RNA sequence: UGUUGGAACAAUGUAGGUAAGGGAAGUCGGCAAGCCGGAUCCGUAACUUCGGGAUAAGGAUUGGCUCUAAGGGCUGGGUCGGUCGUCGGCCGGCGCCUAGCAGCCGACUUAGAACUGGUGCGGACCAGGGGAAUCCGACUGUUUAAUUAAAACAAAGCAU
RNA sequence: UACCUGGUUGAUCCUGCCAGUAGCAUAUGCUUGUCUCAAAGAUUAAGCCAUGCAUGUCUAAGUACGCACGGCCGGUACAGUGAAACUGCGAAUGGCUCAUUAAAUCAGUUAUGGUUCCUUUGGUCGCUCGCUCCUCUCCCACUUGGAUAACUGUGGUAAUUCUAGAGCUAAUACAUGCCGACGGGCGCUGACCCCCUUCGCGGGGGGGAUGCGUGCAUUUAUCAGAUCAAAACCAACCCGGUCA
RNA sequence: GUGGCGGCGACGACCCAUUCGAACGUCUGCCCUAUCAACUUUCGAUGGUAGUCGCCGUGCCUACCAUGGUGACCACGGGUGACGGGGAAUCAGGGUUCGAUUCCGGAGAGGGAGCCUGAGAAACGGCUACCACAUCCAAGGAAGGCAGCAGGCGCGCAAAUU
RNA sequence: UUAGAGUGUUCAAAGCAGGCCCGAGCCGCCUGGAUACCGCAGCUAGGAAUAAUGGAAUAGGACCGCGGUUCUAUUUUGUUG
RNA sequence: CGCUACUACCGAUUGGAUGGUUUAGUGAGGCCCUCGGAUCGGCCCCGCCGGGGUCGGCCCACGGCCCUGGCGGAGCGCUGAGAAGACGGUCGAACUUGACUAUCUAGAGGAAGUAAAAGUCGUAACAAGGUUUCCGUAGGUGAACCUGCGGAAGGAUCAUUA
């Protein structure tokens, strides 16, 4: 029943729009598809022209990407942080584009630790002992060994961001709009703008 | 008002057409084909009033039918297909060929032309559009995206296609110094050489010309159309030449050839 | 405060600000590049948008607004609501009845760059179009006109 | 428990309550009791001495439990060397709390949102029935202690 | 065809209107013999509706056992007409009237670098590439599933373009899905192996078994996208021709 | 007893195009009224950041801020016995009046609202309710929209043959 | 539609029609359906009288002069780095 | 001012009739969502045959392993299709009551204006209209009007000799 009309407010000039029209189709809205955190349930909607959209009602998988990095993979998300459009739609635990979220960081850390081959998790010394050791070194008669210790320095991550791999959860953007497309994908959060975000969430109660 | 429309009244279509006023109402309408509505020229009116070969639709509409009519290589089976700007069609019944370019005053006057003349067309092009995997692409006033064409191929051009498989040959680049016939607009149909182009950042591109007569005039880029390379037309020309003759003028030829034929 | 008014993060999006991965000699170096397009029609892209801190997403030379079809004028009187401002538009209108013109006026809204400062009220400015940037915001301000006629050096 | 107790539970009382349907039909008369009753948010007429009328009339909300946002105080400014007992008085040298940030405390408040209840929510108590006119007196005030609280007296104003 | 007359006064002049004069659109009276064109339920009631028509569709090129005709033709299928009926397209075009509507609609002018578009016409449509079962078909591709319709057969209510229950049947309807495209190709990991040369570590220079991904759109992120005028350093020794 | 064979009908994908248009915009243009001089609002009234919806651009909608837009060059509110325009009558030069009317564009099917199918309806010779007027009835229920062509009713100064 | 050109609809109102040449022998010819007008607003380009409007007054135009900081590359032995 | 007709006005009824716009309450219906599970098909745990391979079997009666057409009992046990219906949201016609506004109307009694024919009382104005006329303001009188204060001449003097 709702349109997204011009005629229905006033104009500039204080004065009222007497509608020369009854509704029409060509302009018309639909209740919000608020996304939150679950099991994955997109359901669908057609549209005019066809071109039928896909919208989404609960996701827990998304292709967030590293942009230091120039990887992405994808991952499951559990939890929602900061939203700057709506307070309500932080405790709602919904998912919009823009809307700071906690991915899993298993995807990026397990590649780190297989393309450098440097250690981005210890706390008991679980385990990853016997991959790390073994790749660095020979395995093709001295070719290898030289490129990955052209990697052994330079490799960068900030305790910005080395906290939260140490902790398992990545801040992290989304980029792609999940009402209408789907897809709860984005970027992860690192430098300067994660240094802003991660004050807002650590003052945010007021 | 809620979709598409589907009838085209009387004279309130274009007037280059020919057409009556007591014809009832009513007036063919294009089926949107390679060309707009007020360029093209319908098939069926071709065929009843500016060949007079026909009386009715009906006459038309089983000629037509009977496969006979051939427009451009590949016969068409629609009464109203649009025809257009350089366009060949082909009577292989009789034996004749027409060409169908604009006259001094723009009527589509009937041109026959030879079959060697039947062969190829020319062809301007919209914008050249490099495409998916690296590939060149054009687009022409007949809507054909060629693939593949000489890259020196920028805009404005005309091309030169055997009406076979395409594939430009013998293109004219365009130049300020070279043939164009004016298409669209009140100097519909005249032809002189450029001699300018006027640019407009942002807005139409205003062309002069200057005819082989002395005269001159100007339009805007959109509708001028390459004709030839020089001062020599890739095609013979209708009696006028396309040379554009005051009423004064032509009403001088009116009076010397009376009662000197009939 | 002072410096910025935010709550999501503004960055252009064209750069990343990102990039620094290696730390060798300077870990940050003339920090997050600018971007910057110049709009064409010959119209200067003034230095302040160059070399600026600032960060607009409607700035004609540094956001995504497209100028294009129609270029007017106007007169400026309101330096209100931020990031845009009213101008006026003296024109004449023709009565045909009488030989006589009629004069007439129609005030209208425009996006600013937000490089500016020292953009002075009932100065001349240039005016160009743009799509719908708001409710009554569609003309966007290109380059202002009026410096000479007022104070010191 | 106001100068006493015990047993029952009749009428008439005295003092409290409720009652199906109609709602002043009762009566000299709406006498008595009965509705409205706080607060927040909207809305407000005829008249007028332009101050009032006005809480005019007429609407909506009110519970719990979980949150959100906003409204404040006190303190602050450098490695370096020697002297003096990188911490400090001193020196010299630096910092320049440089955009105003950082840390610790502190009272009750106001606006919004989610959920839940047999839709109950100023839950006892405290708490206005309204509107249209007429007569009289301007008003606030006073009086017939022990039947008359008024339209009676006063009253500023006016005038002899 | 840039036009004026009667009227205030005993008489005159003028301001001024009233009345005249011609066209025009509707009504109306009287009258009307021919022909050629031609308006016609707008004004008030965008008020009311009996009745009948105003939207159907077939080509060699989607479906064919009505038995409704007709094949001679019963044989290892389907003459051919063919009404029904499933499917696709059409009803969003035409016609009516002006109730709304005062920068609203509409006219002239422009951008849609800010979107969608059945159909007509042009383009591509070797998409990826990697399993073959138990002791005997992984799997159909030289054809993979069941379903309703008309049709037959029982009915229901007073009634309608109302439908239920039962039995078969097809696809260009709804679904499922394959060597072939036989990727030699390409980029990332990449057992290694080989030489020059460093005792050696080392560096250069080579070709590579294994395994993963494969421009067919959608979604997100990152990269480069020009270099317009020039000569030397330290320093990799590299593309090269001159004697050395 | 196998492998290759052209012409076509139908077909779906889209950086795509080309056409048919459709939709929100840009600048200027409207009749009478002051016995209409101040209008607009947290409930979007002008704007900013972020975002759901839309086919997209935008207060279109929600949040959080900012306090703003128009108006004596006539806003605002009212009236029209006003659909706009191409045009029409009248005329020396200016003009005054009229435009429902067959072309272009808009709105509508008794008043409103909602929606399926479809690329394109908020379609009404499509559905869903409500309201008023209503047609069959076994009293249990069913169906409709002549501001389409003819017709009749009522209306009238006034308008055709089922 | 207004104007207007060409044309004998018997004239005209109209309409965009029609005229030859012969039994027909060509296996037909010649042609028509134009032009002006269409403000105001927008685009374009010559004219610069009249009318707005502008410029160095507490310094501003001119001289490719000789100096600094700060950076963006083209390409020379380093083909690239 | 016993003198009628018409036009409009104020007016107690704190009046009536119609539209039109709205606050508020109730809110049928479609759509989105969270549930839902009448019912309809496939799978697997079972038995038996025939088809082919198979141990015991020379092949077979029948059995064990696999695959298949068919036969039946049962877990309805895991899975796809799915209507009726509901909590909630959205849009929201309509009804009931308030406010606002508009045009039209009945109303005792009062007071205007116009036309009436040959009415009654007067004579105010036009001649120095017999008090010179008229303007402003104010009081009074049956009525035109009279008077007081200041003006104008549209006055009956364009002027009156130191």
């Amino acid at each position: 029943g709702i349109s997204r009309d011009n005629w229905h407010k006033r104009r500039k000039t204080g004065g009222k729009r007497k509608p020369y029209h009854k509704k029409r189709k060509y302009e018309l809205g639909r209740p919000a598809a608020n996304t939150k955190i679950g099991p994955r349930r997109i359901h669908t909607v057609r549209v005019r022209g066809g071109n039928k959209k896909y919208r989404a009602l609960r996701l827990d998988v998304g292709n967030f990407s590293w942009g230091s990095e120039c990887c992405t993979r994808k991952t499951r998300i559990i939890d929602v942080v900061y939203n700057a459009s709506n307070n309500e739609l932080v405790r709602t635990k919904t998912l919009v584009k823009n809307c700071i979220v906690l991915i899993d960081s298993t995807p990026y850390r397990q590649w780190y630790e297989s393309h450098y081959a440097l250690p981005l998790g210890r706390k008991k010394g679980a385990k990853l002992t016997p991959e790390e050791e073994e790749i660095l070194n020979k395995k093709r008669s001295k070719k290898i060994q030289k490129k990955y210790d052209e990697r052994k320095k330079n490799a960068k991550i900030s305790s910005l961001l080395e906290e939260q791999f140490q902790q398992g959860k990545l801040l992290a953007c989304i980029a792609s709009r999940p009402g209408q497309c789907g897809r709860a994908d984005g970027y992860v959060l690192e430098g300067k703008e994660l240094e802003f975000y991660l004050r807002k969430i650590k003052a945010r109660k007021g | 008002a809620r979709g598409p429309k589907k009838h085209l009244k009387r004279v309130a279509a274009p007037k280059h057409w020919m057409l009556d006023k007591l014809t009832s109402v009513f007036a063919p309408r294009p089926s949107t084909g390679p060309h707009k509505l007020r360029e093209c020229l319908p098939l069926i009116i071709f065929l009843r009033n500016k060949l007079k070969y026909a009386l009715t639709g009906d006459e038309v509409k089983k000629i037509c039918m009977q496969r006979f009519i051939k427009i451009d290589g590949k016969v068409r089976a629609d009464i109203t297909y649009p025809a257009g700007f350089m366009d060949v069609i082909s009577i292989d019944k009789t034996g004749e060929n027409f060409r169908l370019i604009y006259d001094t005053k723009g009527r589509f006057a009937v041109h026959r032309i030879t079959p060697e003349e039947a062969k190829y067309k020319l062809c301007k092009v919209r914008k050249i559009f490099v495409g998916t995997k690296g590939i060149p692409h054009l687009v022409t006033h007949d809507a054909r995206t060629i693939r593949y064409p000489d890259p020196l191929i920028k805009m404005n051009d005309t091309i030169q296609i055997d009406l076979e498989t395409g594939k430009i040959t013998d293109f004219i680049k365009f130049d300020t110094g070279n043939l164009c016939m004016v298409t669209g607009g009140a100097n519909l149909g005249r032809i002189g050489v450029i001699t300018n182009r006027e640019r407009h950042p942002g807005s139409f591109d205003v062309v002069h010309v200057k005819d082989a007569n002395g005269n001159s005039f100007a339009t805007r880029l959109s509708n001028i159309f390459v004709i030839g390379k020089g001062n020599k037309p890739w095609i013979s020309l209708p009696r006028g030449k396309g040379i554009r003759l005051t009423i004064a003028e032509e009403r001088d030829k009116r009076l010397a050839a009376k009662q000197s034929s009939g | 405060a002072d410096i910025q008014t935010e709550r999501a993060y503004q960055k252009q999006p064209t750069i990343f600000q990102n990039k620094k991965r290696v730390l060798l000699g300077e870990t940050g170096k003339e920090k997050l590049p600018r971007y910057y397009k110049n709009i064409g029609l010959g119209f200067k892209t003034p230095k302040e948008a160059i070399e600026g801190t600032y960060i607009d997403k409607k700035c004609p030379f540094t956001g995504n607004v497209s100028i294009r079809g129609r270029i007017l004028s106007g007169v400026v009187t309101k330096m209100k609501m931020q990031r845009t401002i009213v101008i006026r538009r003296d024109y004449l209108h023709y009565i045909r009845k009488y030989n006589r013109f009629e004069k007439r006026h129609k005030n209208m809204s425009v996006h600013l760059s937000p490089c500016f400062r020292d953009v002075q009220i009932g100065d001349i400015v240039t005016v160009g179009e743009c799509r719908p940037l708001s409710k009554t915001v569609r003309f966007n301000v290109l380059k202002v006109t009026k410096a000479a006629g007022t104070k010191k050096q």
